[PDB]
């Protein structure tokens, strides 16, 4: 709809591109027209998905525009230079996809950043800098079916809440340095592609490391 | 040294009839698959 | 898992088990082990029901505790020496079925008690101390599959909107003080089984208002 590139106009001034533009992001004009970069929309009516990557994006992102478009579900701003703690995509309550792999954000999430999301299925924060535990509101988001999170510098021991997310069919939790034993729960979930390696300190089951130190 | 400790830790892991996994000179820790070679 | 352990004990100490007791609510064991008494788990996973009956549970309960469950789906206190007003289960809206029967709670219940748990399916209030009218929230409760809130001392006019509710199939509001008019829109039904016994002062015509001490 027309009234959609209101917000996001705003939303396009509101982020540093380094690297290309969103010259086509033109107020006053329809984002499901197919002449907006990176738009994607349901049924070519309302905009539904925004995938703006590659662009150099700098700086943080802010929500208070992008919560103007009653139907958006699917954000992915993979591969960019974005910085600065996790920014506050709980105020979207009706996402069903967050992608920011490949950024460079940075600090421990809070433990109850995820309790509002509860349309989430799809969660990418790969490859980033995020460090300190695995935050706990993710085991409680009953609609996840993929997390990734490989390649930051979390620690800590796995929640082993992750056994009963129902809808949960991929969990890569790689290249980080999370610890202690690997839950049965995981262990034993089934239609579940697990990978935790490159934990160093990880040992049990899925990672195939007993866990008894050998004094040798 | 650690390389020393870890060629240690390897040869118990083989004697075990197992693969080295981790070996951390600091913190004398040693641990093997719980798979066999 | 055994990050539910803590708020079970805590339950565990907030309440006084006069006959009987939980030696196997331990902490720092896991509540799915298969050990615990009065546990049910979801796949032998999670914490999803607490069925603690006839241990002479006395005093007052909270939900502070509960509410640190996050699968817990159904509670069963039934048979115990439970008193004070209807704790504020409201504040879990997840729950599926609340169990209460054979108490003695008092009090009038809160008419928007109920607005909060919609995901409601069973409620067994019966055989208790309860006063003043039926909580009209307990009609707009929609999974509501069965009310046995029998053997109380309630008040009032039964609510017409019973007969409007999505799934209800059993309405027992059995010995009683209710009165007022029977509703015509409860005696229409779809398999809605009723048992109005021993409510005396419900009938329709207001006449001459014989046997009165």
């Amino acid at each position: 709809y027309v009234s959609e590139s209101e917000p996001l106009v705003r939303f396009k001034n509101s982020v540093k591109i380094t690297k290309g533009d969103l010259n086509s992001w033109r107020e006053g004009t329809d984002p499901c027209s197919g002449k907006w970069f990176g738009i994607y929309c349901q049924k070519g009516l309302t905009v539904s998905g925004i995938h703006v990557t590659r662009l150099g994006l700098s700086g943080t992102i802010t929500v208070d525009d992008l919560k103007d478009l009653p139907n958006l579900k699917t954000i992915r701003l993979d591969n960019n230079l974005l910085s600065g703690p996790l920014p506050h995509f709980f105020k979207l309550r009706g996402l069903k996809s967050l992608m920011l792999s490949n950024n460079s954000f940075s600090g421990e999430i809070r433990d109850d950043f995820f309790k509002d999301m509860s349309k989430l299925k799809r969660l990418f924060l790969d490859h980033n800098k995020f460090e300190g535990s695995i935050p706990s509101s993710i085991t409680q988001l009953p609609q996840l079916e993929e997390l990734h999170m490989q390649s930051n510098n979390l620690t800590g021991e796995i929640p082993p809440e992750f056994g009963s997310m129902k809808n949960l069919k991929v969990l890569d939790l790689s290249t980080n340095s999370l610890d202690g034993i690997v839950p049965q729960s995981i262990a034993d979930k089934k239609n579940l592609a697990v990978n935790l390696t490159e934990n160093e300190y990880l040992c049990g089951p899925v990672v195939d490391v007993g866990c008894e130190n050998i004094e040798l | 040294g650690r390389i020393g400790y870890c060629f240690d830790c390897a040869r118990a892991c083989m004697r075990r009839g197992k693969y080295i996994r981790t070996c951390s000179f600091e913190r004398k820790l040693c641990r093997c698959s719980i798979s066999d070679i």
